[PDB]
Formats: C-alpha cells, structure tokens, sequence
C-alpha cells in the first residue's frame, strides 16, 4: 500500500511534478465468473507528460481476490504466456484485505522528448477469481502530471 | 528505532507531494523495475 | 559478482540476421527473435548501441549510407569497404535522429528505426553485432524452446 | 627500418565473440547523453531479483484450498525446465544459459477473506517424505496469515556439484532440485481461498555461458 | 633445480587426440593413452586445465558449446570460429560445473566430465593442449614400451 | 600511418610444442578457487622421491635367503630398462625421458620374525668381482637388522658422461650402472625370511627431454 | 609405527576431526598358502566425511611376514603390475617384528564438496608370505571422522 | 637432544586427538604422496 513511482530515479530519491488535471472513469465489473487472466487495457490518453492513475475498487470484509494494476509501455499486444511476467512492469496489487485501492506514478517515456502515440496503457488483469461469502466496480481515476 | 512498516526502511527522499518536514520518507523498492514505493514520512 | 549476465557482455556477439541478401536496412528488428541477442533485445522497450557489420561471401565491396540518406540504385563515394578475404568488417555509429530505439511501437516500427542502408556488390551474409549496448524498460522474457 | 613479422596459421579467422573492434566509418560521431533516461539496467538478474514473476499451477498462478485431508496444497520441483516455472522470467532467462548456481526466493501472497486466517508452513526437501515432522529435520518456515499477507521461503543452494544444469530431463524426480512444497497447518478450514506464488532470483544467484537453444 | 618434469610443462603440449570426426565431445579422456600427455593424465585422479583445440583440415569453420548446453544438428550464433590456412586454434575455457574432473570414477565417467562440444564443417584432426594443468592425486605410472 | 612489416618464410607453420596461446572463447569465467584442495604435485619427480616403489625380482618384491654358501642373495643392474626395475614408478617415469642424472634411494625392508636377526651389507660396484673385500675398495655399507628393519643405500652417480640414457639394452652387461648387489655376512642361516626391496629417485635425480615412446 | 594422514596439508601441519562412529569386522586369514599380491579390496562405506581405518592383525614373535594396507581414492581395478607401485597412495606396513598394527587416516576427496560413490576401497595386500616356526587373523576397525 | 624416535623430527603441529600442550609432535614425511605421520609427542 503506498504510491509507487515507475522507473523510478535513483539520485532523484538520495536525501518537481503534481497532477494538474483530474479524470473518472468505470472500467468493468469485478464478478467471479472472469478466471485468471481477464485483461482490461486501457490506452493513455483515451505534450512531454507523466500520468498518475489511482485504480480503486469498492470492496467489503467478505469480498476477496485479487487484481493486477500495471501500466505498460507501448503495449502492443500480450502473448498467450506473457501475462504471467506482468510483474516486469510498473505495477500494484489490489487486495480486499491489504489495501483495496492502487496508485501509480509514472514519468514521460518515449523515444523523443516529445510525444503526439500510446505511450502507455494501464492494464488491469484478475490475478484471483473474486470470492464472497454484492458486486465490486472498479473506477480509474487518471490525472496528468508535469504536462 | 524507525518509525516504519514492516518492510519500509528510511533514507529515501520524499518526493513532491508528501509534506515531510525531514524529507525522510519509508521508501521501499518493489512494484516493477526502479520502482520506488514511499508511504509516509520518517521519524527519529 | 556476476559477469555472464552483463548486458554490455551478452549483446556484445556477432548474431547471424539474414543469408543471400545485397541491399537491406539495417534494422536491428532483423535479428532472429529466438536467439540470445534477438530474444534479449526483445525483451526491452528501448535500447541504444553502435553496430557492427559483417558481410561474409563472394563480393569485391559494400556500401553503406547513414540513416536518413535517400535511398538510389547507384552509389557514389559513398561508405565504401572492399572485402578482404571474402570478409568485410566494419562498424556503423549510431545514424537514427532520436534519441533512443524501440523495439515496440504502439502507433509497425517505422523506417526511422534502423542504423542506415546497405548495399552489396554481390549476396552476402550479414551479422551483426551490438557494441556498447544500453537497454531500457525490461519485457516479458520466454523460454524460446521447451 | 622492417620489422620482421610472422603471420601464424590458425590464428585471423571470422570469430562471432572476438574481443577486437572493427575500423569506424564516420569516426567523428558524437551521441549526445542518455544519463537521465528511465528504466536502463545493465545486468539481466538484477532484474530478475527485484522482479517476481507468477508460477504455472495448471494455467493459473494460484493454489485452491481443498477440503480433503492431504495438508500438502502443492508440491513442486526447483528446476527450471519444470512446467511449473515454465512461464517465469527466470526461466526465460534460464534457457540461454548452460549453468547456473545460487539461490530462489518464492514469494506467496494469500487473497482470500480479511476475516478468515490460516496459518501455512513452507518446507524445502533436500533430495522423500512429505510429512511437517520429517520436515522438521530438513529446512522449513510457517508463516501466519494474521501479520503479513506477503511471505518471502528463499531457497537455499543444496546440489551436490558447484553449479546446476539449467536444461535437463526431471518430471517429479526425487533428486531433481529439492522439492519445495505448501503445507497448511490448519485443519479447519472454512472456505475457498487462493495463494499467489511467484518466484524470484536470490541474491547470490549467478547465471553462466550464454547459449543459443536450437532444440 | 629440475624444469623438464615440471607437471606445468609436461602438459603443456599439443596432442593428437583423434582423427577424422566432424562432431565429438571435448572429453580429455580421448587421449592415447600411451602418449606423453596422454599417460601422465591417467597417472592422476584429479585435474584441471583450461584446453586449447586446434583442427587441422580442409573444414572451413568450426563450432564450440560450453558443457551442458543441449546438443543439436544445427548450430545458429554458437561460438564459431572460421579456419585461416587449413587450420584453427582457439582457446577452451574450464567448462564443467564441478570444481575438479576426475580420470577416474568408482560408480565408465559420466557426461559431465568433459570440456564442451565441437563440431566441424568437415572431419579434422584435433590436438589438445592443456594450459595451466593441476594434477592431484598421483597414480600408477608402468612403461608403456618395453 | 602505417606500419611496415615483412612476412617472414619459415615462422607461421603450426607447431605443437608453441609458446604462443590462443584467443579464448568465454574470456570473462572464473573459476572459484583450488587452493584447499588435497594431494597437488607440481612436479613429477617430486612424487618419485616420496614414493619408493618396490622391485621384480621374479614376480616378487622380496628376496628368500639362500642356505647354500654363495653370499649373494641379489646382483641386479641400475638400470630403469632392467627387468628389475620393470615395474618402479621411475622406471615408468623414465620411459617417457630421453635423459637423466642424479642418484637413487635403494630402500630394503626385513619382513622375518622378530627372534632372528642378521646382518646384511649392501656393495656397489661401479663400472667386476663380487667379494665383500674387493667391495670394500669400493662403494658399500652394512646394516644390521637389530636396530632399525629398515634400511636406505643412496647409489651415486658414477656414470661417465654427465647425463645417462633412460633407455639401452644392457642385459647383465659389466659396465651398466653400477650392478648394486645385496651381501649377507652372517654364514649361520637359520631359516627363511624375506628382504623387500624399493627404489626411489635422489634430491638430486633429475630427468630431461620429455619423448613419446612409439618402439 | 604411528597413525598416517594421507593427503594432508603442509600449512595445517605448521606449528577439525575426530571419529564419530565405530565398527569391526574380520578380512581373511593371513595364511603363508597365499603369494605375493592377494589383494583384498573393501569398499567404503560398506556425507562429506573422512575415514579412519585401524586394521590390525594377531602376530606373535614366531610369526613372520608383511602386509601393505592402503586407502586407493576411486580405485575402479588395479593392473596386473600396477600392485608394485601401491605405495604411490596412503598406506602402511604391518610387521609382526615391527608395529603388527596399521592406523591409516584419510580426508574427504571428491569431484565435488559433497558425496553420494565408493570415494575411498581399503586395499590389503600380502607383501610378503607369512612365516612360522596356530593362525594368524586380520581385523578391520572402520570409523568415520568429520560426517 | 629432541625426543623423538629414529627418524622423527619435531616442528609439525599435533593434529587433533594427541593432547600435546606443546604443540609440537614428532612428525615424519612417509606413508605416500603427500602423507604425514605423527606417532607422540615433542619434548624440549
């Protein structure tokens, strides 16, 4: 639980941006019926500038399971076992019992130092089918930072 | 003793919008590659 | 310590990319995706070296223009390197106007993406080789065979 | 005013890994930086340490709690080439390499219900039995699901020779790496629940003689 | 002070192990076993060196796999190294994962005990040359001759 | 700007016995270490000098006391090509050298019961009669087999060019190295008892000219 | 007449081990019916560890003869005149006028650090044939050191 | 005179199992390659 900068810099942390806009959006709804690897990806933007997306879900004491927030650059397609190396990419874990709400900071990324181009994609993928003992939503709140 | 997580060790820079007086904060490295996760400030 | 992992160490060999051609790109996409060079230049978003070309078989020279050159039949005192040995060996900078490589694109990589053109008296066989490699942004990485 | 030379047979031809650098053409190049560019590494386990990737458990990275009494959730081998690590990074970057030496982390994460906690042991068996009290003499950890939904089982290096071979032939060999397995010490368990488990490199572990797989 | 029975000496030497083989392992075995190299070796239990290969013939490149790598008909971007006057010499380095190979073995020797793979474009004669040799444990020496 | 060489005719060709090495494949391994490891010999010889090995006479190690009147019990040559030393360590050592120079380390052992002592003398005679006093102009010592049953006789090396060769023919030939021979003085034979007999190399032996035997 | 450390290291011995376990077994009769070269090999065992052989044998002062007792690493046969040069490996003599009792001990040896594989074959062989003037036995007392 | 039996010489240190104060025991090169044979103590 925290907010997680990708890419970070290491000099940067050794003892500025903020997000200027602001952006609501439902993405799907978490129902146990999707098993492990239902991919909802989502192309950003849907001017040289770093996003800060908080993917969050409405989750009680009897709702469990598990998702997988990334953000992939220039995510071109995911192969048949590519999702299980996921985890190589800026990314959080949204847990019922553990934190319930993602957060994640990433800088501009591109080949020039300025962009048009999906450059990013937040992706979220249904690490554990949701168990309950009632539907979860899932809403992506997505602010440019730095533009 | 730190006054962290379980996990979180000082001696990273707080970063813009966090409000630590110390810029001290409970970095901790995971979440992909050169990812840096801070969570609150540090306290001596 | 470990040395054998070393990206600098591991892109630094010549891979064998494409047999019997006289005028390609030099697109370092080129590569076989399943070997080691290939498969762990793949597995990075973008990547930065200076390449190295070797042309083996039967021709009297190559040619090579930087990125960016129009592209003609005939060239004229442009990069020229006659084989010696039906070998010839030659390093290429850096040519791309950006200031990275890509192996992904989320937009086909477009034809800004390569390190020049080159031509052939004669079909060649061509390796590259990555001097100086730098990779960014880590990929997903599969074992190629089972 | 010549200096006399001799030119050696065997020595000159094309090697593909020479260490010599070839004759530039335009030697006046000059790139300008990439000093503050993101995400460059330069050494592959470096990633593969800070990076856990899932495990394969029959197309899904999770284990599903049974009812029937086996205590044993999952039992898996510790070699790469296991269709278990089949889709890990570590694998992938184990295929281009003949040797290897070093220790595995395994990272297990529980998604179940806040309100239902159960306590799980980990034990790794040296190349056997499969029981926590002959698991007792040999490496083993238990972790509750009441402090930290997050465990961390290294794995420590306990093949005979120096280093392993990273291609080889073991389906559910009693020697093939040492059989790391899942026992859940609780026997009254409530419901269905799942534990995520993923794999990363230790950080003594140290691939060698890169490969090209033709297989 | 006695030089020409130095052990560093004695095997420092090239070989001639077989002739006529395209593909064969590196297995420091496959020397005569009534030669000078070849009848010291076997005088000890243990020993390490780092091989030198040479192959004499008309084979225009030559291939090496570390040991362990998997064996395979065809051989992409493995470390090749083209012949210069009929003949190629490169350096082997210690290959095998345990820390000494053995002569013997009371448990015939296993794979693993051996240097790498090589295969050839044509058959060649091979000579091998142990640099830096270590021997442990010495053993029975009789006379190959009388 | 550039150098000027000449390829000199008769250098280049591939020798065997080159102190030039080879362009490595894999530079950048490591081998961990060799250091704590157990029974290193650097040199051959050095193994010969700690090693005595024993001798053939006859298919045995050892000598039977002869109760007829010849005192001799055996005159056998310095010779590692002698059937004698067929199956010493040196001899096997020396097959594989041209030449050599330096002095050897006879080593007898009495193997009889502990009540019956005798007195042994052991002659070398250099390039011949065998009688203890035409011996005592020569090269000889005595042992007696009451203070220590074990006895070493060092043989000079009397040769007349500064270095010998390992290999010759020279049957029982007068003049071959030396004819070392072993003389009991003590005529009051009781009975049977065994001498075993062993060479090893001097400090000072040292061999030369590694060959390959192809006879 | 002492106890033997076959392999052992010159810095050690500037100016550790012991034995765990025992055992004790008969080898043969020592008989003057057997010549020169009657080997008699046992492997060992019969965990990274160390041997520690007492082989002993019963001898008056009536008895006459000479074995060679030896620790042969990976012995896998011996040559028919390979016997001659077995002193080349850690060994003793047992003489009933000199010590009539072997002690020989011997390091952990292997291609790797740790062991499955008879590494180690005590050999005895009869020197010379035995002499008298009512039989003669030899003991094996076998003991691991540093398991 | 150092007490040691024919052919023994001290300088090499008693291994573990002789119970020498002194640390000096009365070794003697024999017995194989490499091969050290300690058979008491050394007394000065």
């Amino acid at each position: 639980v925290g907010i997680t900068y990708g890419y970070a810099d290491a000099d940067s942390f050794r003892p500025v941006e903020q997000a200027e806009r602001f952006f609501k959006e439902k993405l799907f709804d978490w129902t146990s019926d999707k098993p492990f690897g239902t991919l909802y990806v989502l192309e950003l933007p849907k001017m040289r500038n770093g996003w800060d997306v908080q993917v969050s879900a409405t989750s009680t004491q009897f709702n469990g399971g598990s998702l997988l927030v990334a953000m992939v650059p220039e995510l071109c397609s995911l192969k048949d076992r590519e999702e299980f190396q996921l985890s190589l990419y800026p990314h959080q874990f949204i847990n019922p019992r553990t934190n319930t709400t993602a957060h994640i900071q990433v800088p501009y990324l591109g080949v020039n130092r300025h962009d048009q181009h999906q450059a990013w994609s937040l992706v979220v993928m249904v690490l554990t089918p949701l168990t309950t003992e009632g539907t979860v939503e899932v809403y992506a709140n997505i602010a440019p930072t730095n533009v | 003793e730190n006054n962290c997580p379980d996990g979180y060790s000082c001696g990273y820079r707080c970063r813009s919008g966090w409000g630590c007086s110390g810029d001290e904060c409970c970095g901790r490295r995971g979440g992909g590659w050169g990812s840096i996760e801070l969570i609150a400030c540090c306290s001596s | 310590k470990r040395v054998h992992t070393d990206v600098a160490f591991v892109m630094d060999r010549f891979t064998h990319v494409l047999t019997n051609r006289t005028a390609f790109a030099v697109d370092l996409m080129d590569t076989n995706e399943k070997t080691l060079v290939g498969a762990l230049l793949r597995a990075a978003t973008y990547y930065f070296c200076d390449l190295e070309i070797a042309c083996l078989g039967e021709h009297e020279r190559v040619w090579w223009q930087p990125n960016g050159a129009p592209r003609t039949t005939t060239l004229r005192d442009n990069p020229m390197v006659f084989s010696h040995n039906n070998v010839t060996r030659f390093a290429v900078p850096y040519t791309a106007p950006h200031r990275l490589l890509s192996t992904r694109y989320n937009g086909k990589l477009p034809s800004t993406f390569n390190f020049g053109y080159v031509t052939a008296d004669k079909p060649v066989d061509v390796y590259y080789r990555m001097k100086r490699a730098e990779l960014y942004c880590p990929r997903p990485l599969l074992p190629g065979y089972d | 005013g010549i200096i006399p030379v001799a030119c050696f047979d065997g020595y000159g031809g094309f090697q593909n890994t020479d260490p010599k650098t070839a004759d530039p053409i335009y030697g006046y190049v000059y790139n300008p930086s990439r000093n503050d560019c993101h995400g460059r590494y330069s050494n592959l386990l470096d990633v593969a340490e800070a990076c856990p990737t899932f495990l394969n458990f029959d197309g899904k990275p999770y284990v599903v709690t049974k009812n029937n009494g086996d205590k044993v959730m999952t039992c898996f081998d510790v070699a790469f080439t296991h269709k278990v690590h089949k889709n890990t990074f570590l694998a992938g970057l184990a295929d281009y390499y003949a040797q290897y030496q070093g220790s595995l982390n395994y990272h297990f994460m529980y998604t179940g219900p806040t309100h239902h906690k159960a306590k799980f042991m980990v034990a790794y068996i040296p190349p056997l039995p499969k029981t926590p009290e002959d698991a007792a003499h040999c490496y083993h950890s238990e972790w509750d699901t009441g402090l930290n939904s997050q465990f961390t089982f290294a794995v420590p290096y306990v093949s005979a020779s120096d280093f392993s071979y990273t291609h080889t032939d073991t389906p559910a060999m009693a020697t093939t790496n040492g059989w790391v397995a899942v026992f859940q010490v609780t026997d009254t368990h409530s419901a269905e629940a799942a534990v995520v488990v993923s794999v990363s490199a230790g950080p003594d572990l140290e691939f060698r003689f890169p490969v090209d797989p033709v297989r």
